[PDB]
Parts: structure tokens; C-alpha cells; sequence
């Protein structure tokens, strides 16, 4: 179902941008593993810093997983998530720590979680 | 005695085994492929004078007989760990490892130190050679890695440049 | 005798004990013997005469510098190229130019070049982290 | 996957480990040579600074622009950067310190000018839109004072022309083989640094022709020499950082081999099993 | 390995190229066509010869892309023309 | 069959010379990439020029490939192959541009083709 003719241009384009970033991040993990993160180009450090945020923001807390983690579950509407990923990719949340995105609902719970560390 | 490529006797045995339906083993070689080369190579032996005098019923009394064997094996692109080569390395008393890189580079015979070894050792070596050669082996084994460090380093310490010259002389 | 130092910003060119030296100072050729009173002066490019104790002469070529003298110390802060408002301005003009055209010369380190090239080729399409299951 | 791919990867990584170990050796030698060249600079600067002691801030005073703390309307920086990568984080830690302080200065509304030593900083500040006025590059591991005359000449000519009001050199400080620290430190207007000539009141020089004409060239040469000292220390620090970084990379490779060989052995065994079960359960 | 032996050519589609955004994901360096230019229109036969070489030089240089900033513009020209044609 | 006793020393030495040139050019490609051409020695730039000319001269047009390229085929006798490669390595033809050697056939055709380029 992931076709422009079905999900509309914006959703398709966001999904493919996320895939492109995560793949470019896979292609760097060998050089990062060997030589460390300092030998990357100054723009690759940004690819890595955004992929490592996208990975967390793909996380979510579930209503049926309160048993395991206490944290209350969240329901995220589609409209409200393509916006968040478009944001992270476009680098407008590019001033927030990684752990701000881990196990949150919409992008606004992340911007809040950043304030409290 | 020189067996040219036991690697091909192994194959002929595999064939003449499978055609008799005998259950196979690793790499489809028959079960007792180790006991094929073993019962062959364990005949190369030095036999003392009492066995000779018994076998020959007194006709010769002082002598010790012997039978040296130089089997040849054919690796696939330097893979010592393949089944048959590692069978045979476990049967014999050493190996002379002939290195393709040195052979193509023009070092003929391309004997590879370090990885090649004779486990009887100097006991087999005439006295003068045991004296003169005692250093060569490990000195060359070190030179070949020192000259591999060389290429990423101009401006060498001449305490090592003497070494890189000597190793190249002897090579 | 006295103790003479000829030093450049990069390296040192002489030391030890001397009987006399003869130096083409800015305001006129000059010659220093022991005990000489404290003095300070520029010097022009060209040779300097040293005679080492036991009278062993030797020359040195200086591109300029400053000569300074104290009770028992004399030193000569030589420098490595002809310094003059004629030449320094050309140097500075070239340095400004290169900031505009956005040139960069290659370093001359051929060994780092070769090592880095072999490293870049060896590390390519290695794809190891996909193969070993290490998470990262 | 399959044994014959993973053994190829193990081979290539072992080769990589050879490369990085050789680079560690090379850098470890070049660091020693570069710090010998680092200790062959102290005499010139130290004696010249003792001289400037007596001539300038002696009991006698003189009216030089380069000793008086005039007002700050814009500031200059001389930036030292390597010409070669693989240095670890050296250059970027240094540029981040510089950018933080240059931000703090432009928050008072002052402009800033950069003169770049080394090409890495050139590229970085071309990207970040810094104000690079002059540069020298490709000195490599053979820094020389004559090549530095250009940019420091530009910065001095701009200082005495009023266009600058303070001048800094930003560079790494070699302390231990294992620790170097980035520093921004001032060299115009000349710092007040002890070297009291009250003891030397016993004498004064014969100045030929006059003290002011000398004091000028003394200070100019002194600034050139401190810039050179900075370049050479930064070079030795680069070598130390490359040494430690290649060490770390060689141990990383050495661990990746441990991972790859477990994957390889698993594939070896699986291939033997699946070959032999295909043969035996073929018969009958 | 059988059907690769029977047919006249191969179009190798790569999942990495497909993820990175390159679609269709045909891998030009190992795709072949034994019929080759004999089957093209002669305009295409003329023009595509240069694409082959542009991509071949790009594939030989690509290893340096992860050290690119260190490279020399005489090769940077090629290493960017490859990316643009891709 | 490639050993002096059977091919003759002239042939054996010309062949090993071609191999040596190319084996050095492989070393030099990865200096030229990082540092650019101009940092090489005089003989290094000259080894590079002769290596590229040898590498070009090993191409040839075939009477049977005549149908793919249209260019007519050429038959090159062994005397002329040795004479050509030895002439190139000695530096006799250093004054021709590289493309004079591509798909040229015999060595005389290189000195002829160089005119029209």
C-alpha cells in the first residue's frame, strides 16, 4: 500500500526519506566501528546524528506493555507522525538530545521530555 | 620416495568408494580417508639394525635401513585448513610450504619460512650446516614482516635499514 | 674569551667559546672582542667571521638578524630568509590571493597518502556490521 | 554469507589491521622527531623576550602601539590546523572552542578576522562562513618560518593600521604523549609576563641607531616566532593524536576479527552438515 | 546458477540500491547483455557508451567517497560526475 | 611456456618489462588520487605516461568485432608486437599522445594515427 497514488505524496515521500537516512546510516557503521566517529565528514556526522534520533522516535509505549515498563501507553495518529518525522528529517528538532525521543508519543512529548532531561 | 599429489589419490579413492555405495563422510570422502594416507605414510621409517638382521636372516648385520617420503599436496588458494591437507599435515613430520606470492614475484624456489618447519630439526642436519644456518630461519621470518612495515614508512631508522638490507641480500 | 650563540627561530647554528667575531652591523661593519660593553643592533645579510679559541677560524652565512651583547654573552638571533618590506609585502600579497581563489596545496606526505589510500580501499564495502550480528 | 565470503572479509580486516599498526609506528616516530624540533625553538624566543624586557617595560618606557591595551572593536585569530585527517577529534574540538569564544565576542558586537594555517581549517571555515582573510597550506610535516611570514604579516599590518584591536593564536598544546589541550592565547597587545629588568639596572645598551627602530623589529620578529612555536607544537600534538587513534583502531579491528571468526565457524559447520545430510538421505 | 548459464544476459537488482533510493535498482557493474549495442537504436548506441565509462570510473573511485574531503579535484570531478549520472 | 629458454630473452624481457611498468602504475594510481599528478618525480610521471600508453596499446580491433564497431580488423605479427612494446618502454614514442595507441593495431599505425589527432 505504500504508493503515492494510495497514501498521498507527503506520506510516501516521508517514508522514503526515512528509509534513505537509515540506509545511509547502515553504510557508515563499518567505518564508524573501525576508525571511530571522528573520521566522518562533517555532514556525515549529521546523518548519523539524525538517524540515531529517527531510530528512537520509531519507538513507542504500548497499552499492553504497561505490565513490563509502567509507562502508560500512547496512541499516535498518522497525521501526527508524518509531521514528526518530516520535522526530524528537515533538521528542525536538531537541537534536542537523543534520549528525548525514546519512548514518547507525538513530537511534542519529545520536546517536553527534553526539558526535564 | 616421492608421491606426486596424494591430493589425487584421495579423489580416486573417493570415486572408487562411492561407486561401491559405501557411506560417505565429510566432503563426501569415504569414512576411512585418514586411514588411507596413514597406512601409507607410516611405512616411511628408519628401521634399526636388529630388525634388518632378523628380516634378512643374518645376511646383513651392521646396517640400518630407511625410506624417506616426500608427499605432495595441492591446496586451493592457500587454504591449509581444507579436509585432506589438514589430514596429511597431521600425519607427517613437517611441511615445506611453497608460497604462490613469492613464486610469482620471482623468488624460486618460493619456500615460505615461519609457516614451514621440520620437526626432527637439526638432528638431521650435517654439522657445518647446523652451525651456519642456525640463524637464517627466524631472521628471515622477521625480515619478511619488517619489509611489510617498510612500504608505509620512508625515513627508516638505519638500525632497521641494516636489517632490511641484510634480509634482502639473503633473500 | 666569551660565549657565542647563533640561533634561528627554527634551529641553532653555533655555540661555544670564541676569541673574536666581525659582523656587518646596520650602521657599519663592527667587530667584537671579549668584555665588550652591552650593545644591540640589527645586522645585514652576508657572512660573519668566527675565530674559535685556539684561533680556528670559520665562516657562517647569515640572512639578517639582530646582534646583542651582554657582559659575557653575545648572541645573534639570525633569521632564515631575507627580510625586507620589499619581500614581505609580496609574501603577504600571495597569502591574501590564496584566500580569494580558495586554493589549497597538497601536503607532501606521500607515506600518509599511500597508507590512507590502502586503508580507504580495504575498508570499503566490508559490510561487516551487517554480518556479525553486533547491534550498535 | 557462506564460508567463502566470511573468510574473505576476515582476510581484508586483518590487512586493515596491518595498515593501522604500521601507521601507529610511523606516527610514534614522527612525534619524537617533531618534539625535538619543538625544543629547538625555545632559545630564540626566550632570549628575544628577555631583550624586550629591558627595552620596553624597563624602568625606561617607550610608546609602541603593540604594548598598550587600546579599545576592542574587532579581533583577529590565527588558526592552526592539521593538513591530514585521521587525527582524532583534534581539529573539531579546537574549532568548537574557537567558535564558542568568537560567538562570545560577537555578542558584544565586535567583528572577527581569521588567518588560517593548514588546509583542514580552511575547508571548515569556508563551510561555516568564517571570515578567512589569508591562508597558508601544505606545510605538512616541514613547517618553516619563512612560509608563515605571509599571514602574520597580514595580521600585523592590519593591527597597526587600526583595523584590529586584539590578536590571538589558537592552537593545541602538547603536554603529555597522552594528553594535548586546545588553547586560545593572546599575543597582541603583548602580555605582561614578569621578566623584571630591575636586576639589570646595572647596565643599558648602546643602541645603533636608536631604541625605537629596534623595538619595532624586535616585537615583529617575536610575534612571528611565537606563531612558529605554536605551529610546531600543534604538529607534535597531531602526531600524538594520530598515534593514539590508530592504536584504538587496531584494537577495534582485533575485536571484529573475533566476531567474524565465530560467524565463520558457524557457517563452516552448517555447510558440512547440509552437504552430508543431502548425500546420505539421497541414497535409498 | 543454472538459469544464469542459460540466458543471454542479466539484470541484477540490488536491495541496498533499492533502499538508498536508487530505483530501479539495477546494478550496472554486474549486469550484462551479450546482445549489447547490436540491439540498440544507433542514437542510443552512440550516447550510452559514455555512460558506461562514466559509471565505471565512478565505481573504481567510489572507495574514496568516505575520505572524499582529502581527495584532489582532478579526481573530484569524476567522483561527482558519477554521482550526478547515477 | 613463458621462460627465456623457449621464447628467447628478447621476448621474455619485453614481457617482464610490461609487467613491471603496469605493476608500478598500480602503486601510483592511489598516490595520484590523493595528491594529484604534480607531486610525482620526473620518472614517476614518465612511468605513468608509458604505463598508460602500454595499457592502451594492448587493445586491438578484430575482424570479427568489425560488426560491433565498424572499424576494420588488424593482424599483428609477433615481431611487431615485441618491437612495439620495447619501443614504447624505451621511450622512443614518448612524443605521441595516448589516444594514438588505442585500437591501433601495429605500432606504425600509432605514429600514423598521431598525425590526424
Amino acid at each position: 500500500q505504500l504508493d503515492p497514488l494510495v497514501v498521498g505524496q507527503e506520506h510516501y515521500d516521508t517514508a522514503r526519506g526515512v528509509q534513505s537516512i537509515l540506509q545511509r546510516y547502515q553504510e557508515l557503521k563499518d567505518i564508524i566501528a573501525i576508525l571511530g566517529m571522528d573520521e566522518l565528514s562533517e555532514e556525515d556526522k549529521l546523518v548519523v546524528a539524525r538517524a540515531r534520533k529517527i531510530q528512537r522516535f520509531l519507538s513507542q509505549p504500548f497499552f499492553v506493555a504497561e505490565v513490563f515498563t509502567g509507562s502508560p501507553g500512547k496512541y499516535v495518529s498518522l497525521k501526527d507522525t508524518i509531521r514528526g518525522f518530516k520535522g526530524i528529517m528537515e533538521g528542525e528538532y536538531d537541537h534536542l538530545p537523543e534520549q528525548a525521543f525514546y519512548m514518547v508519543g507525538s513530537i511534542e512529548e519529545a520536546v517536553e521530555k527534553a526539558k526535564k532531561l | 620416495i616421492i608421491y606426486d599429489d596424494l591430493s589425487k589419490q584421495a579423489v580416486a579413492y573417493r570415486q572408487i568408494s562411492l561407486l561401491l555405495r559405501r557411506p560417505p563422510g565429510r566432503e563426501a570422502f569415504p569414512g576411512d580417508v585418514f586411514y588411507l594416507h596413514s597406512r601409507l605414510l607410516e611405512r616411511a621409517a628408519r628401521v634399526n639394525a636388529e630388525y634388518v638382521e632378523a628380516f634378512t636372516k643374518g645376511e646383513v648385520k651392521g646396517k640400518t635401513g630407511s625410506l624417506t617420503a616426500l608427499p605432495i599436496i595441492e591446496t586451493q588458494a592457500g587454504d591449509v585448513s581444507a579436509f585432506v591437507p589438514t589430514n596429511v599435515i597431521s600425519i607427517t613430520d613437517g611441511q615445506i610450504f611453497l608460497e604462490t606470492n613469492l613464486f610469482n614475484a620471482g623468488i624460486r624456489p618460493a619456500v615460505n619460512p615461519g609457516i614451514s618447519v621440520s620437526r626432527v630439526g637439526g638432528a638431521a642436519q650435517t654439522k657445518i650446516m647446523k652451525k651456519l644456518s642456525g640463524g637464517i630461519r627466524t631472521a628471515l621470518a622477521q625480515y619478511r614482516e619488517l619489509a611489510a612495515f617498510s612500504q608505509f614508512a620512508s625515513d627508516l631508522d638505519d638500525a632497521t635499514r641494516k636489517q632490511l638490507d641484510h634480509g634482502q641480500k639473503v633473500t | 674569551t666569551y660565549h657565542l650563540d647563533v640561533v634561528s627561530a627554527e634551529q641553532q647554528m653555533f655555540s661555544g667559546l670564541v676569541e673574536k667575531i666581525q659582523v656587518t652591523g646596520s650602521e657599519g661593519e663592527l667587530g667584537i672582542y671579549p668584555g665588550h660593553a652591552p650593545l644591540l643592533t640589527a645586522i645585514k645579510p652576508g657572512m660573519i667571521r668566527i675565530v674559535k679559541q685556539h684561533g680556528h677560524e670559520e665562516f657562517i652565512y647569515l640572512s639578517g638578524g639582530i646582534l646583542e651583547v651582554q657582559p659575557g654573552n653575545v648572541t645573534v638571533l639570525a633569521d632564515t630568509a631575507i627580510r625586507g618590506q620589499d619581500l614581505d609585502e609580496a609574501r603577504a600579497m600571495e597569502a591574501k590571493r590564496k584566500a580569494e581563489e580558495h586554493i589549497s596545496s597538497s601536503h607532501g606526505d606521500v607515506d600518509y597518502a599511500q597508507a590512507s589510500a590502502e586503508l580507504a580501499k580495504a575498508i570499503a564495502q566490508l559490510r561487516v556490521i551487517e554480518l556479525t550480528k553486533k547491534a550498535m | 554469507a557462506g564460508a567463502k565470503d566470511i573468510r574473505s572479509k576476515i582476510a581484508s580486516v586483518q590487512n586493515t589491521q596491518k595498515i593501522t599498526k604500521a601507521m601507529e609506528m610511523v606516527a610514534a616516530s614522527k612525534m619524537r622527531k617533531s618534539q625535538d624540533r619543538m625544543a629547538a625553538s625555545r632559545p630564540y624566543a626566550e632570549t628575544m623576550r628577555k631583550v624586550i624586557g629591558h627595552l620596553a617595560h624597563g624602568n625606561l618606557e617607550y610608546k609602541h602601539p603593540y604594548l598598550e591595551d587600546r579599545d576592542v572593536k574587532r579581533v583577529g585569530y590565527l588558526v592552526v590546523s592539521t593538513d591530514r585527517g585521521l587525527a582524532g577529534g583534534l581539529n573539531i574540538n579546537l574549532f568548537k572552542k574557537l567558535l564558542a569564544e568568537m560567538k562570545t565576542w560577537t555578542d558584544k558586537g565586535v567583528q572577527a578576522d581569521l588567518a588560517m594555517i593548514g588546509s583542514k581549517g580552511v575547508s571548515f571555515f569556508n563551510s561555516v562562513g568564517g571570515n578567512v582573510v589569508a591562508q597558508v597550506t601544505g606545510m605538512g610535516d616541514n613547517p618553516s618560518l619563512s612560509e608563515l611570514i605571509g599571514p602574520v604579516k597580514v595580521m600585523l599590518q592590519a593591527y597597526d593600521e587600526g583595523r584590529l584591536d586584539k590578536l590571538y593564536i589558537v592552537s593545541n598544546k602538547f603536554i603529555n604523549t597522552m594528553s594535548q589541550v586546545p588553547t586560545i592565547s593572546q599575543l597582541l597587545p603583548l602580555p605582561a609576563s614578569d621578566d623584571d629588568d630591575l636586576k639589570h639596572k646595572s647596565w643599558d645598551y648602546l643602541y645603533e641607531p636608536d631604541p625605537k627602530a629596534l623595538l619595532d623589529t624586535l616585537l615583529r620578529r617575536y610575534v612571528e616566532s611565537q606563531v612558529y612555536q605554536g605551529v610546531v607544537e600543534n604538529l607534535a600534538s597531531e602526531q600524538a593524536a594520530r598515534m593514539v587513534a590508530m592504536k584504538a583502531a587496531t584494537d577495534n579491528g582485533g575485536s571484529l576479527i573475533k566476531e567474524l571468526q565465530l560467524v565463520y565457524n558457524k557457517a563452516r559447520q552448517a555447510s558440512i552438515t547440509q552437504e552430508l545430510t543431502e548425500i546420505v538421505s539421497g541414497a535409498a
